[PDB]
RNA sequence: AUAUAUUUUAGUAAUAGAUAAAAAUAUGUACAGUAAAAUUGUAAGGAAAACAAUAAUAACUUUCUC
RNA sequence: AAACUCCAUAUAUAUAAUUUUAAUUAUAUAUAAUUUUAUAUUAUUUAAUAUAAAGAAAGGAAUUAAGACAAAUCAUAAUGAUCCUUAUAAUAUGGGUAAUAGACGUGCUAUAAUAAAAUGAUAAUAAAAUUAUAUAAAAUAUAUUUAAUUAUAUUUAAUUAAUAAUAUAAAACAUUUUAAUUUUUAAUAUAUUUUUUUAUUAUAAAUAUGAAUUAUAAUCUGAAAUUCGAUUAUAUGAAA
């Protein structure tokens, strides 16, 4: 008894999946780029449609965010938050970081911004938004024997997907092989014709090889090679990116279980594993300007893992391994992850969101008419604890109350 | 005592006189776990008003004596 | 039509009967027929030696 | 009331024509309770039987020559004759 | 549609729970155990199973005593309990409640399916 | 081992004996046989259900044998 | 009757070497209201409405008279009369008070998505009360390959208490899941909705509700758990 039109869905579903961002005024915002940020230092800005293109494919824009209320997903650019960040970036030898704060402070904005500034600046993005997926057990997985770990060829195939359509060709194409590969065939075309699929060292390219096509059993190995491949490549940068990261360090075992009754371990799967790799220092990438850029979400679990590994709290060794999963704190100190905490906002940047979302159309008539603008903006900050931004959008919007 | 550690439940019983001649044995205890030691021994165990006689077979080698004394009358409605 | 009770009841019935079990009759040629009627014979005279010994003794 | 299977018309069977039931028989080794087996005549196809419960080991046949289990299973840290002496005191009856 | 062991199932159940379901035998450990033995993903459904797969869940149903079987112990324990002249084989026979309950008012499950031939 | 085609089987049903005192075609003819009671027993079975058993072989023929 | 009374409230004073700390408290002693004042608007100096300024100022408990109902109690206890005195008095062992056709009250749990379940350790937020016929912390072991949870066992740290324990309150709020529901899944592509979209293929009246009833195994208390107790596990999964 359902139509195609009509809304099915619960709340944030729906809000995250049904078009209400058609009803929306276009705004002509300025731009996000960082090579002209003294322009656009404390100010709201669309991205570009290239670095949109990216950010969609990769999975930047999240559900439970307010981006239904604009035309695209939009934000501003902070001294404090942002701009100081990309900065670091830019500088730190290692370049290896972890996006730290309350929630609802703009970690995942955060990571937008870091990804938009990747791509304008020619970097090959490898994004893992919500772990989740590979972490817990909802699709199909299998031991390979090559590879001496849990390989997960249903999420594998669309995260290179993703790698696929995310960055340009033109980038990706650069890249020659280091070595030759074979794989099994899996087109609906050249079944019984090619048995086998070959990609040559000089002549073949990156590109090629992710569009390969393989049977289940082979896509681990698929995904092995490429990011062998992508570590041996000096000519662009690899940005690696984990959002939701504080799933992973909590969740140390899967919700698979192996042949025995007993789940499987985080580390004995192939994307887990790999994941750890890439952020300890062992799957080195040729290239300097390579980071990996890991994000916390308050919606996940919280335990003694994450301030151990950091310089936070001393270890205590009796705390358990459910609430102090120790193999984890090591692999962090042994790639150098420094932290960045985001800050929340400060007055003048709530006051320049208010009257963004004013501009935009959002803002109630109680708000608005009637009402000093110090005042209003005061009450604001007052209700979102002194500028959490996702508290302040909630009281704006959500509260009719 | 039911748990498996400190069982069974034994009562001192005229067993080894009932074992060497056919004298059945008058409990009065309803609740002494019956043994492998006494199968095949005749046991006349309390009802409340009267002594019911069995013979224990090796079913019953579980079992509490009182088990097989049923103490209240089969219920039935008088149709007026 | 009929019950569980009433087919199973009718399987049984005819594993007793010779509805459609039996084979084709032992037809022989004169030669074997003679053969066997003298196997028989024998057999049968043997047996009545056997008797008279038993009874004898 | 009377449950049954009601007749059809019956098959005449000529006079000379009938035939003697021969059922079909399979030869069945009986093992009984010891090695002794013993061949028989059977309708049931079961070429082997072995037996537990014979005359072979019946006292009646031979006077010159599973909660039990459970409970063994359940008390055997115990041990549980010696015991039966302990408790036996033949005063009370 | 996709029929294991005699039993039908619709698509679209999760494997563990819909054997869980229908199994008389197994409950919810068993069937997970089940599937990590054969090596399906938590949250599989029923319409996923290729032929093979199926085929090694009917083997490993065969080799767990479940179903018939299963019901049978039941019974021969209730047989075995009224064959000795016990008060729960007596509750059994007469269709009263046989785990030392009140029977004044309130005794209509008993009634109902306490039998010898307990399982339907 | 498995697929298709063409067949064959499975409609599962009683008498197997010239049946002989359970019940059923009550008039013809041909062939053959003997009932009942009482008694002694036997799972439920009991005075009363079913089944078993309960007069005599002289002479004769054939067969085997001392 | 009201009032004095108690609890709770507001204020003041006292005391507490701010390690028995919670001073944001506890407890003795006061004071405080059955609130006051003024402007108007209706009805006759007052009384209800409204407005204003002054205040922390707004409840609950106990107390339920006379008579009546020959209301209830001789089973709290006692006493009158009357009856029993080898029994209607006294002790032990077991059984019963838990029997089950129908019926009647009180409750509890349910019949799923404005509602159920997993999870949530710099442990979100309470109060009141108990612990020398005790309260039992941490930790080890088993159920259970990690560990947590829950349940037992092991063994008693601390305190007979503003000091330690019972005891990290729970809803809340947040992520995840949820059949009925082809209102979803997974194979392909698809893409500026990517924890997602579109296309084409295949996915065909009690559940992944409920927890009655029963089977087996363990554990707890006790000397003893059969009639007749309480847990846990693996199955069972009515009715609704
Ligand atoms: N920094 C920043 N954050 C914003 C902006 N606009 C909205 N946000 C909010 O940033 C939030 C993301 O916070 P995040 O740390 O991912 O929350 P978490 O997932 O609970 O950790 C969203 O809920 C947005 O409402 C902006 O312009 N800048
Ligand atoms: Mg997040
Ligand atoms: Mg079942
Ligand atoms: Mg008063
Ligand atoms: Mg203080
Ligand atoms: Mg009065
Ligand atoms: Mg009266
Ligand atoms: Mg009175
Ligand atoms: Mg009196
Ligand atoms: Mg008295
Ligand atoms: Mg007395
Ligand atoms: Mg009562
Ligand atoms: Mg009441
Ligand atoms: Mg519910
Ligand atoms: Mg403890
Ligand atoms: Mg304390
Ligand atoms: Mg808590
Ligand atoms: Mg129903
Ligand atoms: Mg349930
Ligand atoms: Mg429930």
């Amino acid at each position: 008894r359902v139509t195609p039109g009509s809304l099915y869905k619960n709340w944030t579903n729906t809000t995250h999946t049904a078009q209400l961002q058609q009803t929306a005024v276009p705004l002509a915002l300025p731009i996000f780029n960082f090579d002209d940020i003294s322009k656009t230092l404390n100010k709201v800005v669309s991205y570009s449609n290239k670095q949109y293109k990216s950010l969609h494919h990769l999975g930047s824009f999240k559900k439970s965010q307010f981006n239904e209320l604009f035309q695209k997903p939009v934000c501003l650019v902070r001294e404090d938050a942002t701009n100081s960040f990309l900065k670091k970036l830019v500088s730190h030898p290692v370049k290896k970081f972890i996006i730290t704060g309350e929630p609802g402070v703009g970690k995942t904005v955060l990571l937008s911004q870091a990804h938009a500034y990747a791509v304008d600046s020619k970097q090959i993005i490898i994004n893992i938004s919500y772990p989740e997926l590979f972490l817990n057990g909802r699709n199909d997985f299998s031991y390979d024997d090559d590879l001496k770990l849990f390989i997960q060829p249903m999420y594998l195939k669309k995260l290179i997907r993703k790698i696929l359509k995310a960055n340009d060709p033109a980038l990706l194409k650069s890249i020659e092989l280091s070595k030759d590969y074979k794989f099994s065939n899996a087109n609906p075309k050249n079944a019984s014709v090619k048995p086998f699929v070959t990609l040559n060292k000089t002549k073949n390219t990156v590109l090629d090889l992710l569009s390969v096509m393989t049977h289940p059993h082979n896509r681990g190995k698929l995904m092995k090679a490429i990011i062998d491949e992508l570590s041996v490549q000096s000519k662009v940068p690899i940005m690696f990116t984990v959002d939701n990261f504080s799933k992973v360090l909590t969740t140390a075992y899967s919700a698979y279980r192996n042949t025995e009754n007993k789940q499987i371990y985080s580390l004995d799967l192939q994307m887990g594993k790999l994941m750890m790799d890439i952020i300890s220092g062992e799957t080195k990438f040729a290239n300097g300007e390579s980071s990996t850029i890991l994000a916390i979400s308050g919606v996940d679990r919280t335990n003694k893992t994450l301030p151990v590994a950091l310089g936070k709290i001393p270890v205590d060794p009796y705390v358990t391994r459910y609430h102090y999963e120790p193999k984890f704190v090591e692999l962090l100190q042994k790639g150098n992850v420094t932290e960045f905490e985001v800050p929340k906002l400060n007055k003048q940047e709530v006051n320049e969101l208010i009257d963004y979302y004013k501009q935009s159309n959002v803002l109630l008539d109680k708000d608005i008419t009637g009402k000093k603008w110090e005042n209003l903006i005061d009450e604001k900050y007052f209700l979102s604890g002194n500028g959490n931004p996702r508290e302040l959008l909630k009281s704006l919007v959500l509260s009719h109350r | 005592s039911r748990s498996v550690w400190k069982g069974p439940n034994i009562v001192p019983l005229p067993i080894r006189e009932a074992m060497t001649k056919g004298t059945p044995i008058r409990t009065n205890a309803r609740a002494a776990t019956i043994l492998p030691q006494f199968v095949g021994l005749k046991f006349q165990i309390h009802n409340g008003k009267e002594y019911v006689p069995i013979e224990i077979s090796e079913d019953m080698v579980g079992h509490k004596l009182g088990e097989f004394a049923p103490t209240r009358k089969r219920f039935s409605y008088t149709q007026t | 039509s009929l019950s569980p009770l009433a087919q199973r009841v009718v399987t049984q019935l005819s594993v007793m009967s010779a509805s459609r079990k039996q084979p084709k009759l032992l037809k022989l040629a004169r030669e074997d027929l003679i053969k066997h009627q003298t196997i028989e014979k024998c057999w049968s005279i043997y047996q009545q030696q056997q008797r008279e010994r038993r009874n004898l003794q | 009331t009377r449950i049954t299977l009601p007749r059809r018309p019956a098959k005449k069977i000529q006079l000379g024509k009938s035939r003697p039931a021969i059922y079909h028989q399979f030869n069945v080794k009986m093992e009984l309770s010891d090695g002794s087996v013993v061949i028989r005549r059977s309708q049931y196809p079961k070429g082997e039987i072995r037996l537990i419960q014979d005359q072979r080991n019946n006292p009646l046949w031979n006077p010159s020559r599973g909660s039990l289990d459970r409970f063994n299973k359940r008390y055997s840290s115990l041990f549980s004759t010696v015991e039966l002496s302990e408790e036996n005191k033949k005063k009370t009856q | 549609v996709v029929h294991i062991l005699g039993k039908g199932f619709k698509g679209k159940e999760v494997i563990k729970i819909a054997l869980a379901s229908k199994f008389y035998g197994i409950g919810k450990t068993t069937a997970e155990k089940i599937c990590s033995k054969l090596g399906f993903y938590p949250w599989m459904r029923m319409h996923q199973l290729s032929e093979p797969q199926i085929m090694s869940i009917a083997s490993e149903l065969s080799t767990m005593t479940i179903e018939g079987d299963a019901r049978a112990i039941v019974k021969d324990n209730i047989a075995l309990k009224r064959k000795i002249g016990s008060y729960s084989g007596m509750r059994h026979t007469l269709h009263l409640p046989v785990r030392g309950q009140h029977t004044r008012n309130n005794a209509k499950t008993a009634r109902k399916l306490n039998k010898i031939d307990r399982r339907g």
